[PDB]
């Protein structure tokens, strides 16, 4: 088996290089930032433009979706990360204390948190409800590059430009575990995987790795794309074969058979280093977004 | 701010 996505959309309209795009849980959505200061929400299967969300200062470099599809959380160079309501597209909630550009967010399963990471290499984590910062915690020694719940919520993982990726407790904020990749390169994303029990993280030396955290094992090893420059996004897609998908700095976006590590699939079509990728929840559907000579998205669809 | 290097 090798997917065959095909191109399904381009979605245009933001004015700077797209900086992240995001699936919505319930699937009918798709949510962009971008450096153009923007969010834009687009139709997950028509590719539709719903509607534009604005608010930040300055450029955002992420945004995730709140477990019931209703929430928007953003993190912006303006040193802020920003709650919104979906279907209004007002800004709930301001959340501020970061003392630099805030880099990645995303909200535990309960939705009753939001963990962030920035340059100003502390990971916080903020009460959805009050917007209230509950904990910071002096994560690294360089930029956070990502931040992620497991599944339970239980667990944060955050990966840094320091080389290093960590475990933490929820609760308490301790760190359970802190990862060597042997050369110890800037480690540009990381996230666990849909059971929990690993973690997939991405190194500025053109290399992804799977690693049972747990045992500090590398288990399995992705490459063949360009990766040296950008934060870019990896994902786990599991509604057909079992691939692991990114986007890469020669344009293309990849997709790697999870097991055998081998390629099975290139998507050709942006003019520009692809920065960010998703999976849909439940269809074999890709979305892809790339920086300022493309500043648009992409929908491919698969049989897989 | 991830769409510069």
């Amino acid at each position: 088996v090798k997917p065959n996505y095909a191109l399904m959309f381009t979605l245009a309209g933001h004015t700077k290089a797209v900086s992240s795009v995001k699936f919505s849980p319930n699937g009918e959505w798709l949510a962009s930032s971008s450096a153009d200061k923007l969010i834009k929400i687009w139709g997950a299967y028509d590719g539709k433009f719903e509607k534009t969300i604005s608010g930040h200062k300055l450029g955002i470099s992420d945004v995730a979706w709140s477990s019931d599809s209703n929430l928007l959380v953003s993190a912006s160079d303006d040193k802020t990360l920003k709650i919104w309501d979906v279907s209004s597209g007002k800004c709930l909630k301001t959340l501020k204390g970061h003392s630099n550009y805030v880099f990645c967010c995303n909200f535990n399963p309960q939705s009753n948190l939001i963990v962030s990471g920035s340059f100003d290499e502390s990971v916080r984590i903020w009460d959805v409800k009050t917007g209230m910062c509950l904990k910071t915690l002096p994560a690294h020694s360089d930029p956070v590059s990502a931040v992620h719940f497991n599944r339970d919520g239980s667990l944060i993982v955050s990966s840094s430009y320091d080389g290093l990726c960590r475990i933490w407790d929820t609760a308490s904020g301790q760190c359970l575990k802190t990862l060597i990749d042997d050369d110890n390169p800037p480690v540009s994303f990381v996230k666990f995987s849909p059971n929990g029990k690993y973690i997939l993280a991405a190194t500025l030396d053109n290399d992804l790795k799977l690693w049972d955290y747990s045992k500090g094992k590398c288990l399995k090893t992705y490459t063949g794309h360009k990766n040296e420059k950008y934060c870019i996004f990896a994902n786990f897609s599991v509604t057909g074969g079992k691939w692991i998908v990114s986007g890469s700095e020669d344009n293309m976006v990849y997709i790697w058979n999870l097991q055998t590590k081998e390629i099975v699939q290139k998507l050709q079509g942006h003019t520009d280093v692809v920065i960010s990728t998703a999976c849909h929840p439940t269809e074999n559907i890709i979305a892809s977004a790339a920086l300022e000579n493309d500043k648009t998205i992409k929908l491919w669809k698969s049989d897989c | 701010a991830r769409t510069k290097q």
